[PDB]
């Protein structure tokens, strides 16, 4: 062993399994051993693990599922979509933070929030991996985007967490101290968020119709939908259906009818 | 993911010395537990504590408590857990074989635990329901330094493992675990290392 | 609605004839009339149109100036908080937006009528509970809008140095009373940490400015030092490593987005401490406590840098010891040591460094030196002990235990004789056996305090003066109120004989000194009531037992 060459190409660098014990500096190396190594050899990468960031270990290269990528995804151009990676990064940190929050969860008689915590994660890990794929739509990509904010600001929320803004692409353009003033509007958007859910926990946790109205506030056209099963009656003729909707109080029709034939055998013709 | 099934249930412990800490945790808080036969003008409700030192239990005939756990110097302060030889469940507690005054009926069956001292003394206790029995009984024999006879237990070990390493294979994500281990490139005999070491 | 059109109208009209007229319209608006709705118009105005600045910009602002320098105080600024707020937010963004363009020295004009003016607003604009936070923001945003050499062209540079002296005290009281109350939801960490930064540069500014015209310069009116310092240490009372430890990543993103502000912080402290030179002395007394603190914190660098700091006050008063020594700087040394110690704050790192440096500074130097090692290994001593109290503490959370290491360092204190402290920690193990019900013990350990007062009149040293109630408190007041709750404690505490005997000397002392023959009255009531008991009831025997610990 020899030839070790610092290099900042490395920055993912990827266990395959529990790593053998082989090295001093190595042991039974856990999968998402997302290693800051230092030092290149061929076969063998060496340098701060992410478990300890102060120690060096020498991991195979067969091991190491290499990736030139660094914290930045666009200077390599490793973006899967601009603007997007930064909230995945992010994202897993907090994944990392509510499995410590976790530990320190279940020891207390926390199990409604826990379990509540329990449901945001599943929603969140499984946003995650179907944006990992960048197939989603524009439109989608923006809504995933706001809700996984919504979701996540909430959870540091009831668990008294520090927030983040810039709702959008990987919300750290605003902490970037670009302005001050925006920085506090920012703020009280996103505090404007946080009041918006406390009050909606005890709004939807609970109740179902504010939700219905908030919803419904924010969209003009609706649609009824009706899905005809079978026609019980005793014609013997040829019988016409004109479903549509009525106004009993205005004595008129709300939608045009809608024509069904059905036959004198029971069934439509 | 036969390796990562192999990693999952070959990185065991931490969760269950976690578990059984929570177990002890919960033994040390503790409630009101359940005597034989309490009806007339007996406190069935009485509180069991463990010393936060876990070596002394705070238990005996407490009052009628809805509050639980009330911290003060029980009727009797110690079990001594260097010589518990164990608690029995069921049958082999004693006192569900009596058949005079203290009977205790067919729905007590699984809220029967009797703690083994003295080589003559018993306790036989009852929990109000089987969780928190299961739950009791898991912290001792951790006391006991044994394994674990909740059901919950086991649901607890399942889920935490599988979310564990859910939350590890991040790393490998649109990558493969060969089933061979790959193989370990030759190292060089010398640790000449051409560059600083740290 | 006449801001609606500007857009186009700009687009097909001269810019700066469009501003003029827009100018000399809003000043044709009477003084009294619709000034909210006025607000909300030339909000929308600087919104456009002041993308293209320098021919609208140097023109419209004067108003806005004129407008809200009006809406600084006219004793009915009640309505138009919120929207002037507003209007400030407005015009500083953009002003903060850099292609916009050239507005430096707009920004200087904005410097020299706006800034003073805020001031004043926040001044009287300072209950929290209102909107008072975007005013901050605002000023914040102005502050960190700003310039050095901004700060200095004018502000540092107006008229008489009085009016200026007053202007810099008004804004550093103004600080303290920021950073201490802070007005945000303790969430919006990302505000906390860039408003230190802004407070930073600013106190910055205003202590070059204090350097450059108050120094030996000023030779005289050197007082504000006193408020510069408090200001400065209470900036460097928050944001410490623990909260910086929540998340591991915490310390990291601070310390990339920010790095250690505390570091700088105090090595600026320090080279101003260095730069006071003559004046040291003047100020020690007062300041030897402020600087423990920042001496305790949890880091290493800065307390590396600090430490020495000690010994150059320690020097300083050596250059005053030719009338005493340093007798007054180390008994404000232990006295806060002690109470910053037992508040859970140094750690016995600290304690070896603190040796070490204070050793190696004492070497180098004469006789005064070689006392200030004898005391501070005293100090050491203190430290450990002081140490090994708070981790038993810590660690066992018995009665039996903190008891047993209060009495111990209760015992060191009576050997070291700062009898102060010791009455203090008396009062702690006090409040002990008060929650344990030992009347007995609290009864003498009231007793021990009330050993060292006398009957005279005269209250010697307010060291008894203590915290629960502090007036004149004759030494024979004292002294006998203090003997009335013993007397209490006893009888609750079932020994009435040495009720009977602290009784009697009660009574003796009422007799030839006070006169006052009621108290004369209710304490031999009490003391009758006492006999009764005595002879009375039974009480049973405590047993006693022989703990051997090995």
């Amino acid at each position: 062993m020899a030839r070790w060459i610092p290099t900042k190409r490395q920055k993912y660098g990827v266990a395959i399994y529990n790593y053998n014990a082989s090295q001093d500096v190595e042991l039974s190396l856990q999968i998402g051993d997302t290693v800051h190594i230092l030092e290149m050899y061929e076969g063998w990468y060496r340098g701060y693990t992410l478990q300890n960031k102060s120690k060096k270990g020498i991991f195979p290269e067969t091991y190491i599922h290499l990736k030139e990528a660094t914290v930045e995804d666009l200077g390599q151009h490793e973006t899967v979509i601009p603007g997007e990676l930064p909230l995945v990064q992010e994202l897993t940190s907090t994944l990392r933070e509510w499995a410590v929050i976790w530990r320190k969860l279940y020891v207390n008689n926390k199990l409604t929030l826990f379990r509540q915590l329990q449901q945001m994660t599943y929603s969140l890990i499984e946003w995650r991996s179907q944006i990992l794929s960048g197939t989603l739509p524009k439109d989608e990509l923006a809504e995933l985007k706001k809700k996984v904010t919504a979701k996540i600001d909430h959870g540091n929320r009831m668990l008294g967490l520090d927030l983040v803004v810039r709702d959008d692409n990987g919300n750290i353009l605003d902490p970037d101290e670009t302005s001050t003033i925006a920085l506090f509007k920012a703020h009280e958007v996103a505090s404007k968020r946080i009041e918006e859910k406390i009050q909606e926990e005890k709004s939807i946790l609970q109740n179902l119709d504010l939700r219905g109205q908030s919803i419904f506030s924010t969209i003009h056209t609706y649609g009824l939908y009706v899905n005809f099963k079978n026609f019980v009656c005793n014609i013997g003729e040829d019988a016409e259906l004109f479903m549509a909707l009525y106004d009993p109080d205005q004595s008129t029709f709300i939608s045009e009818n809608y024509l069904i034939r059905w036959g004198s055998n029971g069934m439509p013709k | 993911s036969r390796p990562i099934l192999e990693l999952k249930e070959k990185i065991q412990p931490e969760i269950l010395e976690l578990i059984k800490q929570q177990r002890l945790n919960r033994l040390v808080e503790g409630t009101c537990f359940r005597k034989l036969n309490a009806r007339r003008r007996q406190d069935k409700f009485w509180y069991c504590r463990l010393s936060p030192n876990h070596k002394v239990l705070h238990y005996g005939d407490l009052e009628e408590s809805p509050q639980g756990e009330v911290p003060h110097d029980s009727l009797q302060d110690k079990l001594p857990v260097a010589d518990i030889k164990a608690v029995v469940t069921g049958k082999d507690c004693p006192h569900m074989k009596e058949k005079g005054a203290l009977k205790q009926n067919k729905e007590v069956l699984e809220l029967a635990f009797s703690i083994l001292y003295d080589s003559n003394c018993q306790l036989n206790f009852i929990a109000p329901d089987k969780h928190e029995y299961c739950i009791w009984t898991d912290g001792l024999n951790a006391l006991l330094g044994k394994d674990m006879m909740s059901d919950l237990t086991r649901n607890d070990l399942d889920t935490l493992l599988s979310m564990e390493i859910k939350l590890r294979l991040l790393d490998l994500e649109n990558i493969q675990i060969p089933d061979a281990p790959p193989p370990i490139p030759k190292e060089p005999s010398n640790y000449d290392f051409v560059y600083d070491c740290n | 609605y006449l801001p609606s059109i500007i857009n186009d109208v700009k687009l097909v009209f001269d810019p700066v004839e469009l501003s003029v007229l827009f100018c000399k319209f809003i000043q044709s608006i009477p003084d009294n009339q619709l000034v909210r709705q006025k607000l909300n118009c030339m909000t929308k105005i600087v919104e456009s149109t002041l993308f293209r600045q320098s021919e609208c910009r140097e023109v419209l602002l004067p108003l806005l100036t004129d407008q809200l320098s009006g809406q600084l105080d006219d004793n009915s600024n009640k309505p138009d908080h919120e929207a002037s707020s507003q209007l400030l937010s407005n015009i500083l963004e953009v002003l903060d937006r850099k292609d916009v363009g050239a507005t430096a020295v707009h920004i200087q004009l904005i410097m020299e009528r706006l800034l003073r003016r805020i001031n004043r607003t926040v001044i009287g604009m300072n209950r929290q509970s209102p909107h008072i936070g975007s005013f901050v923001a605002c000023m914040i945003a102005l502050l960190q809008q700003m310039d050095d050499s901004h700060y200095s062209h004018y502000i540092s540079t107006f008229k008489t140095r009085q009016d200026i002296i007053d202007f810099l005290m008004e804004t550093f009281i103004m600080f303290k009373d920021l950073i201490g109350k802070n007005v945000y939801a303790k969430d919006w960490m990302v505000m906390n940490m860039t408003q230190n930064r802004v407070f930073l540069r600013a106190i910055n500014q205003f202590a070059e400015v204090l350097t450059r015209f108050f120094m030996d310069q000023a030779s005289f009116e050197l007082q504000l030092w006193n408020n510069y310092f408090h200001l400065a240490v209470a900036f460097l009372t928050h944001e410490s490593l623990q909260l910086e430890t929540f998340s591991q990543a915490k310390r990291n993103k601070i310390v990339k987005k920010y790095g250690d502000m505390r570091k700088e912080i105090g090595f600026r402290i320090r080279d101003m401490w260095y730069n006071l030179g003559p004046h040291k002395i003047k100020f020690i007394p007062s300041m030897v406590g402020p600087i423990l603190e920042v001496t305790l914190t949890p880091e290493v660098e800065l307390r590396k840098a600090t430490i020495p700091i000690f010994f150059d006050m320690m020097q300083c008063e050596f250059n005053f010891s030719g009338n005493g020594n340093f007798h007054m700087f180390e008994n404000e040394l232990i006295t806060k040591l002690d109470q910053e110690v037992e508040g859970g704050r140094g750690d016995e790192q600290y304690k070896v460094l603190l040796e070490k440096l204070l050793l190696e500074h004492c070497r180098k130097h004469k006789y005064l030196s070689s006392s200030g090692e004898v005391f501070a290994l005293l100090v050491s001593s203190l430290l450990e002990n002081l140490l090994d109290y708070r981790t038993i503490i810590m660690q066992d959370e018995s009665k039996e235990n903190r008891m047993s290491c209060t009495v111990n360092v209760l015992n060191f204190y009576k050997e070291k004789k700062r009898e102060d402290i010791y009455i203090r920690y008396l009062y702690k193990l006090r409040d002990l056996h008060r929650d344990c019900e030992n009347y007995t013990e609290a009864a003498y350990t009231l007793l021990l305090h009330a050993e060292l007062l006398q009957w005279s009149d005269k209250p010697c040293v307010p060291h008894l003066l203590q915290r629960d109630s502090y007036y004149v408190y004759t030494q024979q007041e004292l002294k006998e109120k203090l003997y009335q709750e013993i007397i209490s404690y006893f009888d609750k505490g079932k020994m009435w004989e040495k009720a009977i005997k602290l009784s009697k000397e009660l009574a003796e002392t009422y007799e030839s000194k006070v006169f006052d023959y009621e108290g004369l009255g209710n304490l031999l009531k009490k003391r009758a009531s006492f006999y009764e008991n005595i002879i009375k009831a039974m009480r049973p025997q405590p047993e006693y037992f022989a703990v051997g610990y090995y």
